[PDB]
């Protein structure tokens, strides 16, 4: 333990320490956990079980009594402290949270989860990070190696350098936890084992771009932030790559009333560059606009002055000129104008012309195209028909979506332009051979009113919850291969994509969705007639919603592997629209400005393609997840967990919900309900003679005649050959015995 | 797989794949023979021109409409047609893609047994459905209700629906169109 | 907790929580039917719409009272009308309220005890009573007194009341009412 420096007790505590600490006195019989109202569970020693009714004094003094029914044991002395959960002898939802309570109460920051990696985010400096460690850390495999960032990502290069594949990690925490300096820290590692300053550098124009502020979270992001590190031919680091995935362009147009829109409208809107307002002729009060004054206005998340200022002086120090960002500039007020539009319908036609122009005059200057071009377009869209060309028809309704999707589409193309030049520039000359990959998400985010943007979100984590499973059974099956120890070849997949099923197939609620806003006279009440028609009793997923403590609004409620998740209709028909505009996008790469690169192209074998009008954010969505399912299930995977200790900035106290609602939404919970349903403790046979021979004093042999005189039953064990599987009823028996026995 | 909307009409045929915002394909439906002998040899002229390539040659050929207010009354020419549309125009194979026709209101049953038969047989297509003009030209217009009247150059006919259903009783047609006008 | 004083009457069901100054819920009592068979596909039409709704699909719908005089003749009908207006109308569920129900003098036993027995089973409400309608009239006019004519739309009836004594062998029954004004 002495190379781990001065580091080491962070890291694990010494064997004699571990050994003071394994004494002290415990009781199994009466020792269990119990339920209780502040938190979910409390530590508490029960005076005796008299009947269906208990006395438990708990540390704060209660006397509560609770139920019989919903009693569960308490880990042994023996087994505290354990490093991986799936070694648990006895595996239970507190357990876990109780165990990681008095880790960091003795700050261990880093546990093993079997396939997992659970990290908390310590609130001071400590020395494991210190450079001498990584440097003295080369040579440890995983297994020997306690828990650390470092083992898994040493133990992926070994993989890539070895194996000869690809290998990916996944981060799952919520933004402003610690993410961005955890990556900063992990790629220092990775440049240590061989552009750091680029990528932070860079950082600020994408979260600047990229993240908006909700109630759980004033920085929270949304797009699936995605590097590839590459390597050279003699594994040395190259170059980077980096990708977005999954961008929201709901957020544009339509805000939840206590959430804000993107962070660039309110930086644009500082004061303290006037020279960018008076050339834009942005009016400065953020009330008139219609776009942003539906959400909050402003909150004291982050001084937006500074960040601004930030974010022009990495882009002045970044490739390209000062042109190129008045272009960005003065685009984001073009789009913050299309607002004002204003239409009415003719007196004696049914098509509806504007009725004021001076924002639509002063948003064409900007773009340098024609006012009553652009007003004739959005009215009166032109469209081919065999070889001929036709004008259609419009409505209010009709040229206030196009609008709308027109604006989503800009900003959407404006992100992905910016990302291809940060990765243009990022870009060096070096090979590209083998990656790793490193994915960030968006988590299972939950609130009790959610909506359309939240099931989004909510289905992407349950198919990456999914693929996690399917890559822990191969793993699992894997190893039991290894070992000739080979039963339940059932795959572990299914049980998850039964909910999977009745989102994405056809007849799921989002094809019914996507059908019902092409209908002309759907409405709400409708589009939940037909769910409730099609899926309930029909489905073993759907199913009526839930009212508690005065819930604003339930409409149905899904069951996932984070619990039930109910949704509200209102609202979803509008939104899920994106028709787009031919004639505008032609337009556009008329116009005389850049704006036409981004918009290049938009829409022997005849292959038809999909009209403008059937257009929904619901299956680019779906398709821009399968693009990416079809890319990570190429490499493999690798998870790491972040986990905020509580909601204050204070260190040491937590807040149990919250780790409880952490550990839900992580899906560690799905992960030890994987495992045991199997065998999860397994056992050497020289570790388990050398504690459990003294049971029988008197090595195949001898195993099944140790096992016989424990009264132990054939299916609560299975024997190997090299390591030996017992049920966790097993390992409390074994307990109790040696207890009694000593 | 994908579906494909095709509509015979009168004097316009008029296909696409579903999905789209427009027929891919207009042309009239005329089928065209010569008339005259033809000297010159090995040019090897074609014993019959159909579609819009007719129109070409319009000057030395007998155009005839395979249906007159309809009722298809040349099926050979139909068969024609329907396979200029399916390959010359649209360059796909039907034999994985769904055909949905087009057929006006009060017609004999014995065309639209036949429209069928030869979809399934000549073309065998995988699947195949049958709708009515007046319900279609209500769709693309985002009604439920209302009475529309749809005129094309076969036949003028108009249909009450209301809050999705028809009134089947309140059907009118009449066989006054554009080829009675161009007469 | 609260009581639920619904008089189902007939043409006419009004509904609201005791103790209110009037009833919070009145609509029609009659079950629409579609009598067509629908074109346009998608649209998803429930096959039986209910209470005031039917009024304004009257033209696409038949209307059938399930009440014809004071009895109940559909008793599904009914059990909808019920249903409605305990989910839709009131949005109240009766599982934990009790029900007040009214009905004519002079009725069949049977229906009586059928509305007892659906009430218990199907709504599984706590606790029911049933009471003439005539007495109840004459709570409403803060009298103790005099006789009390209830002419309603089914079924019309007399009922002396003298010092909160009813006398039922003067009690009298008509059967002439609003819908045979109506017809
Ligand atoms: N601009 C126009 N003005 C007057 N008549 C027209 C015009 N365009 C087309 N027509 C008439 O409409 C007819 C085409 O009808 P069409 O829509 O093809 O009917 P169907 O749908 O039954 O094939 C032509 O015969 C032509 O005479
Ligand atoms: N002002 C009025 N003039 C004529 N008829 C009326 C008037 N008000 C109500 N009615 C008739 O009374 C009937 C409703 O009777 P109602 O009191 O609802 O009986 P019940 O209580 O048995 O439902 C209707 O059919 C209507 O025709
Ligand atoms: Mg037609
Ligand atoms: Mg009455």
């Amino acid at each position: 333990m002495a190379v781990f420096g001065a580091a080491a007790p962070y890291l694990r505590k010494s064997e004699k320490e571990r050994l003071e600490a394994q004494t002290r006195p415990f009781d199994l019989k009466k020792d269990v956990f119990v339920p209780d109202d502040k938190q979910e569970f409390v530590k508490a020693k029960i005076v005796s079980r008299e009947g269906g009714k208990v006395t438990a004094e708990t540390e704060y003094g209660k006397t509560v009594t609770v139920k019989e029914d919903q009693v569960m044991q308490q880990n042994p002395p023996k087994f505290d402290k354990i490093e991986d959960m799936a070694m648990l002898t006895f595996l239970h939802e507190p357990a876990v949270l109780y165990n990681l309570k008095d880790r960091y109460g003795s700050w261990m920051i880093y546990t093993y989860s079997g396939l997992f990696c659970v990290t908390v985010n310590p609130y001071k400096w400590l020395p494991v990070y210190t450079p001498e460690v990584v440097a003295a850390y080369r040579g440890k495999k995983r297994s020997e190696a306690p828990p650390h960032i470092f083992s898994i990502s040493d133990n992926a290069y070994q993989y890539m350098l070895t194996d000869r594949e690809n290998q990916s990690i996944l981060i799952t925490g919520e933004s402003g936890a610690g993410k961005t300096v955890n990556t900063k820290r992990v790629i220092q590692y990775f440049a240590v084992i061989a552009l750091e300053d680029q990528i932070i550098q860079a950082n600020p124009a994408l979260e600047a771009f990229g993240n908006a502020k909700t109630v759980r979270n004033d920085n929270s992001s949304r797009f699936g932030k995605f590097i590839r590190i590459h390597f050279g031919a003699t594994g040395k680091l190259a170059s980077a790559d980096i990708e977005t995935y999954l961008l929201e362009k709901s957020r544009v147009i339509f805000q939840l009333k206590a959430e804000r829109d993107y962070h660039i409208f309110y930086q644009i809107l500082s004061n303290k560059k006037p020279e960018l307002l008076d050339m834009l002729l942005i009016t400065n009060n953020p009330y008139d606009y219609a776009f942003i004054s539906q959400g909050e206005t402003t909150v004291a998340s982050i001084d937006d002055a500074e960040e601004l200022m930030a974010t022009d002086n990495a882009f002045d120090v970044l490739g390209f000129t000062s042109e190129e960002k008045n272009s960005m500039y003065k685009l984001t007020g073009a789009i913050m104008h299309f607002g004002n539009m204003k239409f009415k319908g003719g007196g004696g036609g049914g098509g509806a012309e504007p009725d004021g122009t001076e924002e639509a005059d002063k948003s064409a200057y900007l773009m340098g195209l024609n006012s009553a071009d652009l007003l004739k377009g959005l009215c009166h869209p032109r469209v081919k028909v065999g070889n001929e060309y036709v004008t259609k028809g419009q409505n209010v309704q009709q040229v206030i979506y196009a609008t709308g999707a027109l604006a989503k589409a800009v900003y959407e193309r404006m992100f992905n332009w910016m990302v291809t030049r940060i990765n243009a520039t990022l870009e060096t000359k070096q090979p590209r051979q083998y990656f790793i990959g490193v994915l960030d998400i968006a988590g299972f985010e939950i609130f009790d009113f959610n909506s359309f943007e939240q099931l989004c979100i909510n289905f992407t984590n349950e198919k990456l919850q999914q693929f996690f499973n399917h890559h822990m059974f191969v793993l699992e099956q894997e190893e039991y291969k290894k070992e000739g120890i080979e039963w339940t070849f059932i795959d572990f997949g299914m049980d998850l994509q039964a909910c999977i099923d009745l989102i994405e197939k056809p007849m799921g609620i989002m094809s019914i969705l996507e059908e019902e806003c092409m209908f002309p006279k759907a409405t709400d009440m409708t589009f939940k007639a037909k769910l409730f028609d099609n899926h309930l009793g029909k489905s073993a997923n759907f199913q009526k919603p839930r009212n508690i403590k005065g819930k604003p609004e339930a409409h149905f409620s899904l069951i996932h592997y984070a619990g039930i998740v109910d949704y509200n209709i209102i609202g979803w028909l509008q939104k899920n629209k994106d028709p787009l505009n031919e004639t505008v996008v032609g337009l556009y790469q008329k116009s005389s400005l850049k704006l036409l690169s981004t918009l290049f192209a938009n829409y022997g074998k005849g292959k038809a393609k999909k009209g403008s009008s059937f257009q929904t954010v619901s299956a680019l969505h779906r398709e821009n997840l399968n693009k990416l399912m079809t890319n990570l299930r190429s490499t493999h995977p690798h998870f790491v967990r972040c986990i905020i200790p509580n909601e204050t900035k204070s260190p040491g106290v937590m807040d149990n919900p919250l780790v409880m609602h952490q550990l839900r939404c992580n899906g560690v919970l799905e992960g030890i309900r994987i495992c045991r349903k199997g065998f999860p403790n397994r056992i050497l046979y020289g570790d388990f003679r050398q504690r459990y021979r003294i049971l029988n004093p008197a090595s195949r042999k001898g195993a099944e005649k140790l096992l016989s005189s424990l009264d132990i039953d054939h299916n609560q064990y299975k024997f190997g050959h090299t390591k030996v599987f017992f049920k966790a009823g097993l390992l409390g028996l074994l307990e109790e015995m040696r207890d009694e026995r000593l | 797989t994908t579906a494909l909307v095709c509509d015979n009409g009168s004097g316009l045929v008029k296909a696409g794949f579903a999905g789209d915002d427009a027929p891919r394909a207009v042309f009239p439906s005329i089928v065209g023979r010569p008339r005259h002998q033809g000297v010159m040899v090995g040019m090897g002229q074609k014993d019959s021109y159909v579609g819009d390539e007719a129109q070409s040659k319009r000057g030395i050929l007998t155009l005839k409409y395979p249906i007159e207010h309809g009722i298809i009354t040349n099926w050979d020419d139909m068969e024609k047609i329907w396979h200029h549309t399916f390959y010359n125009e649209l360059r796909v194979a039907p034999e994985e893609h769904p055909t949905l026709l087009t057929e006006a209101p009060l017609n004999p049953k014995a065309n639209r047994e036949k429209m069928t038969q030869i979809m399934f047989e000549t073309f065998n297509v995988p699947a195949m459905y049958v709708a009515i003009q007046a319900v279609l030209s209500l769709y693309a217009s985002g009604r439920t209700t209302g009475i529309v009247l749809d005129s094309g150059d076969g036949v003028t006919h108009n249909v009450p629906i209301y809050e999705g259903y028809a009134l089947p009783h309140a059907i009118m047609r009449l066989d006054l169109a554009g080829r009675d006008l161009t007469d």
